[PDB]
């Protein structure tokens, strides 16, 4: 599309500038253009892709939650009828959010996942696929909701299976995947016990492997372990 | 307190 | 344009929802649609218009400053040549910022200012006109820079002349106008002494009129006086 | 410390 005439390296350079300027929509457009060049992404480039889209969809999700809360209050007994505007605007934001999720899922399907053979890349992309189906599930209310939830579960499960076989328990991708799959269990799949078990087992297995790490790797892993601990403290 | 995901 | 089929009241309602959701681009588009209905704006509606566009252009200005700093460092002796990307991306953000300024100035010219007869509305719109010319001046480097600066000065000056004749020295619009015109003097017109004199005289005249105010008006006026004081402390 | 304008 619009980035077809820009060099791959220039798109990557501009994505990094956009990150510095907090221009995450631009960042995502640059990284989409880079993916569409058709070459595999390096570790750093995968991170740039993830940062960009997580910030874009994060703003949409936060706005959707604000609007959904207002709409819920409007449907409480004793609330005045204000017309269709709250629903319409929540739907507008929802449709834009779904479009971003579909865009990311489309990049993963055409053709990031099929070309990713190393564990670090394949797990990363499958985690992303689970995440963006999970964001679709956050807003789903209709007849495809069960299939959206199962698509998130299936992507997370394949990422877990690979990560357990091919990565150490302290690997940051393995840890971030487990954190997100645990959130999926807690708040999407109505399985809080599974969420707690996964977070606890992930934390404890990482703790036992910290002794193998350099100081810098220890810092990377313990940062994510603290997020698991934060959730365990909230949930128990 | 909102639960953490990987950000 | 795209908002022509939406009711004026629905645009206003959605602008307020967009503000709550921090969706300032949507907010600005809704308020532009409301202005284009052709009716005058109430005090609250003028504030919504101002909030929306100030947030949009504020994000662009902050991003422009980040990119401009990077570009400046790239042109220092001993810096490696990295190609045209930093300039290109700064120019992209700059062009988008200029477009938003031109959009606001176009609404003011067609036809908000000419229909605004009360001091509170006319001063507000002329202040806005000075502000958006000032934002154009922040990025101007060419042959029209002097005329852009003079357009900001002229709009601010007419707003000041009306505000001094028709508003009390504690009026929040009068105070915010003086704050912004003082910033214009300091950092656009290379007139720091004029900036300091204006801020001091505005502060002192407001102080002398506080005794006339209710508690709520006192809170409104003293909040803006503190911004004048903040600048005086920084500049002296 | 950035100078204040009316925000
Ligand atoms: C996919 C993924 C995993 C891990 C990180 C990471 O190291 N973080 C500190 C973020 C919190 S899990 C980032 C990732 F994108
Ligand atoms: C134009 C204008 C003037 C004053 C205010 C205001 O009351 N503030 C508290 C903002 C800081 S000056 C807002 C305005 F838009
Ligand atoms: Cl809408
Ligand atoms: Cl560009
Ligand atoms: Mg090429
Ligand atoms: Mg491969
Ligand atoms: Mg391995
Ligand atoms: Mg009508
Ligand atoms: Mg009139
Ligand atoms: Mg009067």
């Amino acid at each position: 599309g619009a980035m077809g005439s820009m060099e791959r390296a220039s798109l990557i350079q501009k994505a990094k500038l956009a990150e510095q300027a907090e221009r995450y929509e631009d960042m995502a457009a640059f990284m989409k253009g880079a993916v569409e060049k058709g070459e595999e992404l390096s570790n750093e480039e995968r991170n740039l892709l993830s940062v960009a889209y997580k910030n874009v969809v994060g703003g949409q999700r936060a706005a959707w939650r604000v609007l959904s809360s207002i709409e819920q209050k409007s449907n409480e007994e004793g609330s005045e009828e204000k017309g269709p505007e709250v629903r319409e605007y929540r739907e507008k934001v929802e449709t834009e959010l779904q479009g971003v999720c579909d865009t990311v899922l489309g990049l993963l399907d055409s053709h990031l996942i099929k070309e990713a053979g190393d564990a670090e890349s394949r797990v990363f992309y499958l985690k992303m696929k689970g995440d963006y189906y999970r964001y679709l599930a956050e807003v789903a209310t209709g007849d495809d909701k069960k299939r959206i939830i199962d698509s998130a579960r299936s992507a997370y499960q394949e990422a877990m299976d690979i990560s357990k076989k091919e990565m150490p328990p302290t690997n940051p991708i393995r840890l971030g995947l487990a954190l997100n799959f645990s959130v999926f269990h807690y708040e999407i799949a109505n399985s809080p016990e599974e969420a707690i078990s996964l977070a606890k087992t992930t934390f404890d297995e990482a703790m036992a492997d910290l002794h193998t790490l350099s100081e810098d790797s220890y810092k990377d892993s313990t940062l994510i372990m603290q997020l698991l601990r934060d959730n365990l403290t909230l949930w128990t | 307190r909102r639960r953490k995901s990987c950000q």
